[PDB]
RNA sequence: AGAAGACGGUCGAACUUGACUAUCUAGAGGAAGUAAAAGUCGUAACAAGGUUUCCGUAGGUGAACCUGCGGAAGGAUCAUUA
RNA sequence: GGUGACCACGGGUGACGGGGAAUCAGGGUUCGAUUCCGGAGAGGGAGCCUGAGAAACGGCUACCACAUCCAAGGAAGGCAGCAGGCGCGCAAAUUACCCACUCCCGACCCGGGGAGGUAGUGACGAAAAAUAACAAUACAGGACUCUUUCGAGGCCCUGUAAUUGGAAUGAGUCCACUUUAAAUCCUUUAACGAGGAUCCAUUGGAGGGCAAGUCUGGUGCCAGCAGCCGCGGUAAUUCCAGCUCCAAUAGCGUAUAUUAAAGUUGCUGCAGUUAAAAAGCUCGUAGUUGGAUCUUGGGAGCGGGCGUCCCCGCCCUCUCGGCGGGGCCCGAAGCGUUUACUUUGAAAAAAUUAGAGUGUUCAAAGCAGGCCCGAGCCGCCUGGAUACCGCAGCUAGGAAUAAUGGAAUAGGACCGCGGUUCUAUUUUGUUGGUUUUCGGAACUGAGGCCAUGAUUAAGAGGGACGGCCGGGGGCAUUCGUAUUGCGCCGCUAGAGGUGAAAUUCUUGGACCGGCGCAAGACGGACCAGAGCGAAAGCAUUUGCCAAGAAUGUUUUCAUUAAUCAAGAACGAAAGUCGGAGGUUCGAAGACGAUCAGAUACCGUCGUAGUUCCGACCAUAAACGAUGCCGACCGGCGAUGCGGCGGCGUUAUUCCCAUGACCCGCCGGGCAGCUUCCGGGAAACCAAAGUCUUUGGGUUCCGGGGGGAGUAUGGUUGCAAAGCUGAAACUUAAAGGAAUUGACGG
């Protein structure tokens, strides 16, 4: 179920058993790469790149056509963000709640959700430290995060 | 449910010995307060000096006088009530004698309709109360 | 979450056998599951089983023969030596005539009689009778 | 060759004092808990127990108890109609 | 600096440690002062001499505590050695003999040993085993037999009383022998030694548990019995006796500690809706537990027979292979991870345990013993095994499960080629000059090669995105009637309130009706076994602010996860503090009623409070009296949200969507009905099921009822109180679910 909510939703994407690229797809591996490079320079997250490619250019999986994952492609060229995409978005939500919470002190609910969000930030940060994605001394500071994100 | 991991032995034993304090038998035999509160001090028997001869009323569904003796233990000088367990052995008991008192039967608990009495007399004047009752040997007159 | 995949497969075929189903589908397949299903087949307790291959942990459909009674698992995989194996035998197996204890040893996954035949202990997996 | 003896040093008993810590124990008076008296006063609980009962909290009253606010049914309703 | 929730530090121990003992399905629980090993001490401390070895005490010095002699000037002490006394106690032996054995010491075949041996006391405890056997008469009994009940005897076993009725024996006296250092005891063996063979078996019971009397006489809720139920108040199956039976037996009863029983401590293996019990709720660090995936398949005669069984053999590399140059070979080096695991081997004191052998006269024991002797047997054969020895450490095989790593900015592997610095030896043998790329090691540049190097994307989780959804939260705003009060206007004597009244308001117009005004509450009906939220909880409109579940997803990351001591956030109502406001209701209080009384229920007032803001408190029957995550196990109709399909109706329009219906499907919710899923003590529960066929992971927590959520300590709070939390003592039940009856203002 959900880590921080009582919910047991089964809403997930189901990948096809066919690993083969569809024969109608005419974009080759390098063509996906330069589309990916273009949209990354535009300022789009890897998750946002995959959806635009799928919805408009007809690539169901970048890894299926190029043999490599989107974030691996960005880091190989060198234009991947330093903050991981999921960790970046959690700090963004935490800053927004903090900004709302100082205007509205009586929102005990907003305070409750804030603790849940920052709990997910620290747990995700511990994982990234273990994989050495993040520096070993990387701390999420409640005060300095407002400039780290946005 | 209970934990079943391979390296949960420390939790299992720590939980066990914490829960072992919740039954009276373990608490009684390992706390020491019961030992201190026991007039006998962990002894099967105790000698004492007959302080008086008293009679105790039975419980509600019964109606009788239980002939007991108030006794002071020569060690620790504690005063306890000891039942005299025969028909005419109170007459065999006089004032200021050594009596070997023993537990009544169920570990410091009152027995039968006698209220608050947990001891019974075994010997008096260093001669058995059974021998006097059966006439095997007489008082040291 | 799911932590013992073998424990879940064994419970599933036990419940299906109790209800009387001809076939049972166990969802998460694994190497230990297939070997454990294999020893049951070689002793005749279950029929044919087929492993459905999806690119994830595949599924398995087993043909229940109805001659099983219990196929439980011993979740903490205790280390069993050859000197305490009989103490596990009489604790778990219904009798000395039938019933099998399956343990993973360095020679593979097999039953207690065969494990003793080649003189090797191992880690307890489960039992069936 | 050398004994007694003496300065200093070092181990250091023991005594005096103080502190801390253990048990045991006296105590005017005060306030409880148990057991037996068909003792006195009422009748709070059990039936809709004659004000449904019970929980939390607060005040009040000879005593059980009463009352306010929120809650529970372990209720005396598994139900009340376009 | 070092050590700590993997429990440091401190405290307690009625703690000397261990080998071992008791109990005995398995697992365990207690016990080890005590003969073997180790330690410590010699009244309490301290300090030393000698010696190889002592912080020695049957050595010394000093102090402290006890204590002996003295002519009072001094002197001498250490039985937790053997005996033996006092004291303490419930509790424990002779001021005996000997170095004969085992060993020890010494200058030593010769001495000494309260070590130790022997004897004495010894119902601690253990082994064996007397208290009688037999025969013939009577009287029953037997499948008895002979005629087919009647009667006897060609048979067998019990029983009661008898000049029976003569056989066997020890326990006792006691000769000698033997034993022994000398004895004793035992074994031998003389003479005595059994008819109540009076040479006399006891201890507890006879209502049930639990084997045994519904006997007789006493007592009469008294005495007393009774572990628990209970007996006894005048006809006692239970007390006191007699008689008779029962149990064990030279032993039996009682008290207490402990074990089993106890699956009432539950690892195996208990429970937690209602019996005692799950924290109000969520987060969360230690702790515990964690998806799937990396060599399979093929070989040889052997071979559990290619007898397609399969002993099984499997069809890591490089270095002298030691039988500077042989194929006739097998020795040196490393592991192309590190561990956990399993098997093997080594070493693991004895005694004890299990157990091999052994007729101790049998056994407990012990480690002895057995063969022949025709007498030369001028002596032969043995044993003194074996197993177990937990955990930790060592060794060699296996590699299935489990953990951990290798190449991702390549700072990667491997083949070489450059270019770089030192250096054991060289022999360009007289030394010296030495060439020594000589042999290998120093750093570095340019290549080839690697199939060059990233498992998949969990009906695990996180995040992104899409359209929604919701009494979810905060702020602002709007509206509603009602209530109370006030201002006018009207007509009137009542109005209010109750079971009935009364307190109370009223000719000043009370109540009532009309038009307005003000304030503070509260958001009806719609409103549901509907929704949302972590719970507490949330319902007038509109706007803003962030948040969220579910659904959709051929998006992304890739194990990031589950539960969680400590810690943290939120927590109805009441209550507290400060400031606003105070319509209604209303603890306290006042009064009127009722009543036997009425500190109440009913009525009239009415303070705190109830409302808002800020700060505390942290409790509720905070409930589903029901932990979370995960899987599996029936049917049916609905409902809420999202998505996907479809005959049709409807809204508009000229068509599709799109809304409102209608019929289905999928996922996630709130539930409901039903069922012999199964469970349960049942009520009941599709979970409270998948539990003696007991083990998915992990928290909290119960151990008969009271005392008691009390006392005390600690800690939090302004207070009220919250959290943590005993014991003494008392009690045989207290409880749960259902049945019958009785009863119900
Ligand atoms: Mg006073
Ligand atoms: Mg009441
Ligand atoms: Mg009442
Ligand atoms: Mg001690
Ligand atoms: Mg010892
Ligand atoms: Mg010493
Ligand atoms: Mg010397
Ligand atoms: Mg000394
Ligand atoms: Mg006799
Ligand atoms: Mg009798
Ligand atoms: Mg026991
Ligand atoms: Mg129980
Ligand atoms: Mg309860
Ligand atoms: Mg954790
Ligand atoms: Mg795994
Ligand atoms: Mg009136
Ligand atoms: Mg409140
Ligand atoms: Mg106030
Ligand atoms: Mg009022
Ligand atoms: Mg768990
Ligand atoms: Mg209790």
């Amino acid at each position: 179920g959900r880590m921080h909510a009582p919910g047991k939703g089964l809403s997930q994407s189901a990948l096809p058993y066919r690993r083969s690229v569809p024969t109608w797809l005419k974009l080759t591996s390098d063509d996906v790469k330069e589309q990916i490079y273009k949209l990354a320079k535009k300022g789009l997250t890897p998750s946002q790149i995959g959806v635009i490619l799928r919805d408009s250019h007809g690539v169901a999986q970048v890894r299926f056509v190029t043999g490599n994952k989107i974030l691996r492609i960005l880091k190989s060229k060198g234009l991947a963000p330093d903050l991981p995409e999921d960790l970046y978005h959690l700090i963004k939500k935490a800053v927004a709640v903090r900004k709302h919470l100082e205007r509205n002190r009586k929102d005990k609910d907003a305070k409750f959700r804030l603790i849940l969000i920052e709990s997910r930030i620290h747990r995700l940060a511990r994982y990234y430290k273990t994989k050495r994605v993040l520096p070993p001394n990387w701390k999420y500071e409640s005060s300095t995060a407002s400039a780290l994100v946005a | 449910g209970k934990c079943r991991g391979l390296r949960t032995a420390r939790k299992l034993r720590s939980h066990r010995r914490d829960q072992k304090w919740h039954d009276k038998q373990y608490k009684k035999a390992h706390l020491g307060t019961a030992l201190k509160a026991n007039p006998f001090g962990g002894a099967s028997h105790a000698k004492g000096i007959v302080l008086e001869k008293v009679g105790v009323e039975a419980k509600q569904p019964n109606s009788a006088i239980r002939k007991c003796v108030r006794v002071q233990l020569i060690k620790n000088g504690k005063k306890i009530t000891a039942f005299v367990p025969n028909d005419g052995c109170l007459n065999f008991i006089e004032e200021n004698d050594e009596v070997l008192v023993a537990g009544f039967g169920r570990k410091g608990h009152a027995v039968g309709d006698i209220p608050g009495v947990r001891f019974k007399v075994v010997k008096v004047a260093n001669v058995s109360l059974l021998a006097l009752y059966k006439g095997k040997k007489e008082r040291p007159r | 979450v799911r932590m013992n995949v073998l424990a879940d497969a064994l419970k599933s075929i036990n419940n299906a056998e109790k209800r009387g189903k001809r076939q049972v589908l166990i969802r998460p397949c694994s190497k230990v599951i297939v070997r454990f299903l294999t020893v049951m087949m070689k002793h005749g307790y279950i029929g044919e089983f087929e492993i459905i291959d999806d690119h994830r942990a595949g599924k398995i459909v087993v043909n229940l023969t109805g001659r099983l009674n219990k196929c439980g698992v011993i979740s903490p995989r205790f280390d069993v030596q050859l000197k305490d194996l009989e103490k596990w035998q009489n604790n778990l197996l219904p009798s000395r005539q039938f019933g099998f204890i399956v343990l993973t040893t360095s020679a593979g996954i097999m039953d207690h009689e065969e494990a003793r035949r080649k003189h090797t202990g191992g880690k307890i997996l489960g039992f069936f009778f």
